[PDB]
C-alpha cells in the first residue's frame, strides 16, 4: 500500500527576463555613473571633458568604446575603485542569478502512516479509499 | 492533571509532584523574510590576498 | 541559438544608415567580440550616433554569459 | 594597464613597446582568469549556505526594554490571565505596564494578530508554543534561538496538601520514565512538520540595500579625490 | 548502568558494555581523542560544555532520558520544605541564568554546523609562484632575446 | 503492459530548460532599432542646426 | 599577419589585449568566431 497525491506548480525564473531585482535593481546606480562623470570633469578641468560618460559607461558594461584615459591621476585612482565597483556588483548578479536556480522548495510532502498530517486527523485533510475492499 | 505550571507562589498552598515536561517561559517571533549579510563577503581576503 | 543570429544581422542597417549619415564584415567581428567576453583589437564603428546600439549589445552581453555561468552551475550540482 | 585586465574591463589602454613586454601582461591575463573565476565560485558558495540571523535575541534586549527610537516601536503580545503574568510582573514592571494595551483573547487569535501584522512578537509557554510551531500550514520563521527558555520550569500534577498519595505518584511516574513509555508516548504529543528540518533560506534582494558598504568604499574616494586634489596645491608653493 | 540494565530490548547492547566501561569521565573525554573509544554515553550538561572547549568533538542530537540533577538529602529531614521553595525562587528572579551564564555557556568555538563556505584563503603560493617564477625568468628570456636582436 | 511509457521521474530537479521564451531580454534590443534611428534623426538635425 | 598569429590567439583565450591585426581573410574569421565561443 501507498499514498497518492497531487503535484504542485513550482515556476521556473523565466519572469525573471533581466528582472530579479528590478526594485532595488536602482537607477541610482546610473545617477552614481552620472555623477563619477561629472566628478572626473571636476577633477580633469582644474588640476577629455564631455567624454566622461563615454568613459564611465565602457567602464561598467565591459565595451571597449573609443576614448582617452583621464590626464590627472586624482581621477585614476577613483577610476580603480569605480571598475572594482563594477567587477563586485558584476558577480554578486552572477550569485544571486545561480541562487534563484540552486534552490528548490518548501511543502515537504506526507510521509507514510506515522505522519501527524495523516494520524492525528483535522478538516484540512481528506483521506479516502474505495468501500468494501481489503484497505 | 492537565496544563498546570509550577511556581512558588502555588507551592505555599498545594504540594506538587515530579516534573513532568520540560517548559518555561519564551517567546515566539514573527515570520520575517530571509536577509542575507549585511555586507558583501569582504572577510579575510583582506587579511593576504 | 538561433534567435542569437538573426538578433545580431539587424543592426547592418544602422551601420550603413551612420556612414550615410565597416559593414561588410567589420561589424559582425566587433559584434561577437563582445557578446562572447573577448578583448579582440576590433575599430568601433565612427561617430556619436553609432556609440548606443553596441551599448545596448553589451547589456545583452552582460546579462547573457552571467545568465549562462549560472543555469551551468545549477545543472551540474544537480 | 595592470588594472584593467584583471578586473575585467577594456579600459582603452596602451599596451607596452616591443614584444619581449608582451609576456608579463600574458602571465597576468592567466592570474586574472584565475583570480576572478575563484571569486565569483567562492561568493556563490558562500550566498546559499548562510543562515537568517535571528534579529532579536534575549529579554534583555533594547527592543525588548523602553522602545524610544523605533518607527512603529515593538507590540508585545501576552495571555494577562495566568503563570506568565505573575513571573514578568515582578522582574520588569514597566515592560507590562507599556503591554496592558496589547491584550489577547486566545492562542489561535494571537497566531492571526501575528499573521495580519498586528503583533510583532508573543509570549506565552514553551510547550504550546513549541507545539504550535510544528503545525502551521507553512514553515516560516518560529521562535527565537532554538529552545531557549528565560525562566526554566515544569508541568506538574497538582495535589492535596501532605496526602499520603504523593509518594507513590512520585515513584510511578519516575518508573514511566524508567521505561521509555513517554518517547512511546510521543506519537500523539509534540511531533509534527518542519521543526527547522532544512534550516533552508531563500531571498528576493530587495534587501540587496546593504550594499551601503561598498557605496561608502565609493564615496571614501570620493574625499580622497578631493584631497588629493588640495595637495595638488604644492607645486604652487614648488 | 541503572537505565541500561532496567531495559530488557536493550540487554544485549548492555551485554556489550561491560568488557570497555571507564571508572571517571576525564579518562574516557580523553580517550576518545587518542580514538580508543569511538563513542561515550553521558549527560547533555557535561558533554555540550566539553563540545566548546576541547574544540574536537561533537555530540549528536537526540535525547533518551530527560532528567534534571537534584539536591540529595536525608529523608524526612526538616529542610526539605525550605530547600524546594528557594530553588523555586531562584528560578524566577533569574539567579540561574546569571549562574549558566558565567560558568556555562561563556565560551563557544562555532557551532560545527558543517558550513565549508568559509575562508582559508590563508596561503597563496602555488597560484602566484607562476608569476614570482616569471619574473625571475623573463629578464633570462629577454637576454636571449636581445642576444638575437644584437645578432641579427 | 505496465512500465511501457513515462513522462519524467519526478526527482524534482530544477535544473533543466524550459528557456522557451526570451521576450523580456531581447525587447531591450528590439526597442532600441526602433528608437535609435529616431535619435540619429534628433542628433542629426542638431548636427544641420549646429 | 603570419607570425603573428599565436599572439593573436593567446590574445583571444586568456583576456588580454594585444596590439595585433584582424585576419583579410574571412576564412580565418569564420575559424577566430567558434575559437571565440570555446
Amino acid at each position: 500500500l501507498t499514498i497518492l497525491v497531487k503535484k504542485e506548480i513550482p515556476r521556473s525564473t523565466l519572469d525573471s527576463f533581466m528582472q530579479p531585482f528590478q526594485s532595488t535593481l536602482w537607477l541610482l546606480v546610473g545617477l552614481s555613473v552620472h555623477v563619477v562623470a561629472v566628478m572626473l570633469y571636476l577633477l580633469d578641468r582644474f588640476s577629455t571633458l564631455s567624454s566622461a560618460m563615454w568613459f564611465s559607461w565602457g567602464v561598467l558594461l565591459n565595451s571597449g568604446i573609443g576614448e582617452g584615459a583621464p590626464r590627472s591621476f586624482s581621477a585614476r585612482i577613483l577610476g580603480m575603485v569605480w571598475a572594482g565597483f563594477a567587477m563586485i556588483i558584476v558577480a554578486s548578479y552572477t550569485a544571486n542569478l545561480a541562487a534563484f536556480l540552486v534552490l528548490d522548495r518548501p511543502e515537504e510532502r506526507i510521509t507514510g502512516i506515522n505522519d501527524p498530517r495523516l494520524r492525528n486527523p483535522s478538516d484540512k485533510f481528506i483521506y479516502a479509499t474505495v468501500k468494501q475492499s481489503s484497505v | 492533571v492537565g496544563s498546570l505550571t509550577i511556581n512558588e507562589e502555588r507551592s505555599e498552598v498545594v504540594d506538587f509532584s515530579v516534573p513532568f515536561i520540560e517548559t518555561g517561559i519564551s517567546v515566539m517571533v514573527s515570520r520575517s523574510n530571509g536577509t542575507v549579510s549585511p555586507s558583501a563577503f569582504l572577510e579575510p581576503f583582506s587579511a593576504c590576498v | 541559438w538561433v534567435m542569437m543570429f538573426v538578433m545580431l544581422l539587424i543592426v547592418s542597417a544602422v551601420a550603413v544608415f551612420v556612414f550615410e549619415y565597416v559593414t561588410i564584415g567589420k561589424a559582425i567581428w566587433l559584434l561577437w567580440g563582445l557578446v562572447f567576453n573577448n578583448s579582440v583589437p576590433v575599430q568601433n564603428p565612427k561617430g556619436t550616433t553609432s556609440k548606443i546600439m553596441v551599448s545596448v549589445w553589451a547589456f545583452f552581453a552582460v546579462i547573457f554569459l552571467a545568465s549562462y555561468t549560472a543555469n551551468l552551475a545549477a545543472f551540474m550540482i544537480q | 594597464l595592470l588594472w584593467g585586465l584583471v578586473f575585467n574591463n577594456s579600459v582603452p589602454v596602451q599596451n607596452p613597446k616591443g614584444t619581449t613586454s608582451k609576456i608579463m601582461v600574458s602571465v597576468w591575463a592567466f592570474f586574472a582568469v584565475i583570480f576572478l573565476a575563484s571569486y565569483t565560485a567562492n561568493l556563490a558558495a558562500f550566498m546559499i549556505q548562510e543562515e537568517y540571523v535571528d534579529q532579536v535575541s534575549g529579554l534583555s534586549d533594547k527592543k525588548f526594554q523602553r522602545p524610544n527610537d523605533f518607527s512603529p516601536p515593538f507590540r508585545f503580545g501576552t495571555v494577562p490571565n495566568g503563570s506568565t503574568e505573575r513571573n514578568i510582573r515582578n522582574n520588569y514592571a514597566e515592560m507590562h505596564a507599556y503591554m496592558g494595551k496589547f491584550n489577547q483573547r486566545g492562542v489561535d487569535d494571537a497566531l492571526l494578530s501575528l499573521k495580519t501584522g498586528k503583533l510583532d512578537a508573543f509570549i506565552y509557554d514553551a510547550a504550546v508554543l513549541n507545539y504550535m510551531a510544528g503545525r502551521d500550514e507553512g514553515c516560516k520563521l518560529v521562535t527565537i534561538g532554538s529552545g531557549k527558555v528565560f525562566a526554566s520550569t515544569g508541568y506538574g500534577i497538582a495535589i492535596q496538601k501532605d496526602s499520603g498519595w504523593k509518594r507513590q505518584v512520585d515513584l510511578a511516574i519516575l518508573q514511566l520514565f524508567g521505561d521509555g513509555e513517554m518517547e512511546e508516548l510521543e506519537a500523539l504529543w509534540l511531533t509534527g512538520i518542519c521543526h527547522n528540518e532544512k534550516n533552508e533560506v531563500m531571498s528576493s534582494q530587495l534587501d540587496i540595500d546593504n550594499m551601503a558598504g561598498v557605496f561608502y568604499m565609493l564615496g571614501a574616494a570620493m574625499a580622497l579625490s578631493l584631497i588629493t586634489f588640495i595637495s595638488e596645491h604644492l607645486f604652487y608653493w614648488q | 548502568d541503572i537505565y541500561f540494565r532496567r531495559q530488557v530490548e536493550l540487554s544485549t547492547m548492555y551485554r556489550h558494555m561491560e568488557k570497555h566501561n571507564y571508572e571517571s569521565a576525564a579518562e574516557a573525554i580523553q580517550a576518545v581523542r587518542d580514538n580508543k573509544l569511538h563513542a561515550f554515553i553521558w549527560d547533555s550538561a557535561v558533554l555540550e560544555f566539553e563540545a566548546s572547549q576541547k574544540c574536537d568533538l561533537v555530540t549528536t542530537g537526540e535525547l533518551f532520558f530527560r532528567s534534571g540533577f537534584g539536591i540529595g538529602m536525608r529523608k524526612d529531614s526538616p529542610w526539605k520544605q525550605q530547600v524546594s521553595l528557594s530553588i523555586l525562587k531562584s528560578h524566577e528572579n533569574g539567579f540561574m541564568e546569571d549562574l549558566d551564564k558565567t560558568w556555562v555557556r561563556y565560551q563557544e568555538c562555532d557551532s560545527r554546523s558543517n558550513a565549508p563556505a568559509t575562508l582559508t584563503c590563508e596561503n597563496m603560493a602555488g597560484v602566484f609562484m607562476l608569476v614570482a617564477g616569471g619574473i625571475v625568468a623573463g629578464i633570462f628570456l629577454i637576454f636571449i632575446e636581445i642576444a638575437y636582436k644584437s645578432r641579427a
